[PDB]
């Protein structure tokens, strides 16, 4: 013989879902996303002082 | 004794008795989990 069943009682959590802007440290970037950033080769970015 | 005798057409078939309980939900009380576990237990039959 087997056996089954399910609580009414307790209930699990499977996923953390962390999201990095949820975070403090999401200041110290510029979070600024491609859809394509494999097609580029040496990209290159500009100061002037 | 005879000669035409008489011989079963259909094949037999089988039904599914117990199984895993494995379920989920997206987070609605917290007891939903359960009615809907009767929901696909009521799918079976």
């Amino acid at each position: 013989d087997v056996e089954f069943d399910a609580l009414l009682g307790s209930y699990c959590n499977t996923l953390s879902l962390v999201r990095f802007l949820e975070l403090g440290l999401s200041v110290a970037c510029v979070c600024t996303k491609f859809p394509e950033l494999a097609y580029m080769n040496e990209g290159r970015v500009q100061f002037e002082v | 004794e005879d000669t035409e005798a008489d011989v079963p057409v259909t094949y037999g078939e089988m039904v599914l008795n117990g199984a895993n309980l494995v379920t989920a939900l997206v987070m609605r009380s917290l007891d939903d989990v359960g009615r809907h576990l009767l929901e696909m237990q009521e799918e079976q039959l």
